[PDB]
């Protein structure tokens, strides 16, 4: 059941600290008053990236896992939240583990990602917000900060959500 | 604040990081623009007087 | 009239006894990717052993590399062949630029690399490292495919057995009676980024103490100017560096 | 003699049969293969600091 | 003169102490990087005179 | 938004075989002109011989 996605998604296009200024860029963003897709798990596109939003009351989504063929002969990245710690690998699962080299252990309501695969970095931006009960993607704007960059240099082409709510992907245009 | 082409616009970012072999031709570029500006400013400014 | 430099309170030296002298590198197809960060980047304690036949810095000087300062370094090491070694630059193709190893356009870094044929050849052959030299289609800058399924040109599955089937890697086969164009040459290729993040390495300068309401020539992490200097009342980001105007 | 390297800066050698000097100074010297590429403007590493 | 990273004098005897002049070690049996090479730097002028 | 890629109806690929391996190159002095049409230049052939 398509949704729309209305003044929502918007990230830090670059690194560059800038102030009190009004800046016209060109670059891949969600556009405003766009179709999304939702979800009440399929191994869904990665185009050129995408916003995900998780409208959830207990904790049933939690990490991501991003590939190429999803197999044991292509590198591919979980991202999970094991009720403790955030846990990063890029390992060639069989969706045990080998041949792989990076490793992180790091120590209702809306949670919105973007996740920017380029130049063999892939970027995750967060945000956070207060939903009250619905169905559908409410209306509003936030701003979502850069939480990390990894540098997994590896295609990252379809991915799929891991549970245990809802979930909207939509995918990111050239604006 | 813009760069007309060379690496930045900032003069202090050039010396800062190019030797005097590279940097002849980058500050060469925001001399250029800086004086067309400036001569553009001063046309109009000769119209308008 | 003056001068002022001001670093921050780096003193370790950076491993120039890991990343240079290791008893293997990677192959240039699985090239390894490693974070350098919290150290002095010298340059000049290589003099005495380890000799660069390429060293060249894009986007940068490397005359300046000793009062510059950055914010965040990566090293890719890997191994080529001798006439390899002008494929790892921007804008270039090849075997090793299609296939292997891609740069970005817009490079801001230093490709340095040398040769090792007393540790790296063999006089019977060292057959160890590999290149791919089968793929369908280029590589995206920074990328790395580690995978070793067979290659058919139509698209389709096979095994090498049958006929219109090869796998994918060749091998290096390097000794110690032939030229420079086939002789191992080990390289790294280094990335900084200099963004206004506080900074984590760089070069030995030492620190002058402060001279304000005088015309200095200032130094503050590799940012030279002119001007004079007065105590501030601004109020700046926990992670702010510097700031601008209009 | 066959020459390995010979490069000209400021002028051009195609250029040095119609070109007339003043004065010229002959420094000589002997360095190993890889240390040739140090002898330039603009340079670092060990021949050149 | 012997060197030390301090900067006072020392005997070479002793420790941090360094004679800094290194020998270029050229065999008939190395690469093209360390082979000899004569180098020649010729410098012009191009004046009135 | 959208791709448009129109060549020609040609399918041959270049004499990479006969130019590049060839028994015996001439000399500098006498050096030899080729004609090369009609083809489709891959270079992508060459990075196995
Ligand atoms: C990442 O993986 C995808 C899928 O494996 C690659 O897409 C292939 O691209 C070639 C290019 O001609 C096509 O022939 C294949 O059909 C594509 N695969 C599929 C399943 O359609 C992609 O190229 C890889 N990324 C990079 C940078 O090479
Ligand atoms: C969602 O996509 C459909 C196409 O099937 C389109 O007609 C509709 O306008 C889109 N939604 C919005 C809010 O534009
Ligand atoms: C994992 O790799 C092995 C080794 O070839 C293979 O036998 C197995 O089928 C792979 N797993 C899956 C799920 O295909
Ligand atoms: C989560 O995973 C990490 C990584 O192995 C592990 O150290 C930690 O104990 C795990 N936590 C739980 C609750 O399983
Ligand atoms: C991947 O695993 C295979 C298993 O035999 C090994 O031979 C190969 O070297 C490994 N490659 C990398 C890049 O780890
Ligand atoms: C330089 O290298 C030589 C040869 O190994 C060694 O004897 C000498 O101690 C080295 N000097 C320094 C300062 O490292
Ligand atoms: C590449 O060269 C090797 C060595 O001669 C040969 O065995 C192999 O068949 C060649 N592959 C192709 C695709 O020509």
């Amino acid at each position: 059941t398509q949704h729309t996605s209305s003044m929502r998604g918007v990230y830090y296009p670059d690194e560059i600290f800038r102030s009190d200024t009004l800046y016209l860029t060109q670059d891949l963003f969600l556009p405003f008053y766009s179709n999304v897709t939702g979800f009440h798990n399929p191994v869904i596109p990665f185009k050129d990236g995408i916003y995900f939003a998780a409208t959830e009351k207990s904790n049933v989504v939690r990490g991501w896992v991003f590939g190429s063929t999803m197999n044991n002969k292509s590198q591919s990245v979980i991202i999970i939240n094991n009720s403790t710690n955030v846990v990063i690998r890029a390992c060639n699962f069989e969706l045990n583990a080998f041949n792989c080299t990076f490793e992180y252990i790091s120590d209702k309501h809306l949670r919105e990602f973007v996740f920017k695969n380029k130049d063999g970095f892939l970027y995750v931006y967060k945000g956070y917000q207060p939903i009250d009960v619905v169905r559908d993607l409410p209306s509003g704007f936030n701003t979502l900060k850069p939480i990390f960059k990894l540098p997994l240099g590896i295609n990252i082409t379809n991915f799929r959500a891991i549970l245990t709510a809802a979930y909207f992907v939509g995918y990111l245009k050239p604006t | 604040s813009s760069n007309f082409g060379a690496i930045s616009s900032v003069l202090n970012d050039i010396l800062s990081r190019l030797d005097k072999c590279e940097a002849e031709v980058q500050i060469d570029r925001l001399i250029t623009g800086r004086l067309q500006s400036l001569q553009t400013y001063v046309t109009q400014q000769l119209i308008r007087a | 009239s003056g001068d002022v430099v001001r670093f921050p309170n780096i003193t370790n030296l950076c491993p120039f006894g890991e990343v240079f002298n290791a008893t293997k590198f990677p192959s240039v197809y699985a090239w390894e990717r490693k974070k350098i960060s919290n150290c002095v980047a010298d340059y000049s304690v290589l003099y005495n052993s380890t000799f660069f036949s390429t060293f060249k810095c894009y986007g940068v000087s490397a005359t300046k590399l000793n009062d510059l300062c950055f914010s965040n370094v990566y090293a890719d090491s890997f191994v080529v062949k001798g006439d390899d070694v002008r494929q790892i630059a921007p804008c270039q193709t090849g075997v090793i630029a299609d296939y292997n190893y891609k740069l970005p356009d817009d490079f801001m870094g230093c490709v340095l690399a040398w040769n090792t044929r007393n540790i790296d050849a063999t006089s019977t052959g060292n057959y160890n490292y590999k290149y791919r030299y089968l793929r369908h289609g280029k590589l995206r800058p920074f990328e790395r495919d580690i995978s070793n399924v067979p290659f058919s040109p139509d698209g389709k599955p096979c095994t090498p057995p049958a006929l219109n089937c090869y796998w994918p890697l060749n091998d290096y086969g390097f000794y110690t009676t032939t030229g420079i164009g086939y002789q191992p040459y080990r390289v790294v290729v280094l990335s900084f980024e200099l963004l206004n993040a506080p900074a984590t390495v760089c070069g030995p300068k030492l620190s002058t103490d402060l001279i304000k309401n005088q015309c200095v020539n200032f130094n503050f992490n590799g940012l030279t100017g002119t001007g004079v200097l007065t105590p501030s009342s601004k109020r700046f980001q926990p992670f702010q560096q510097f700031g601008r105007d209009v």
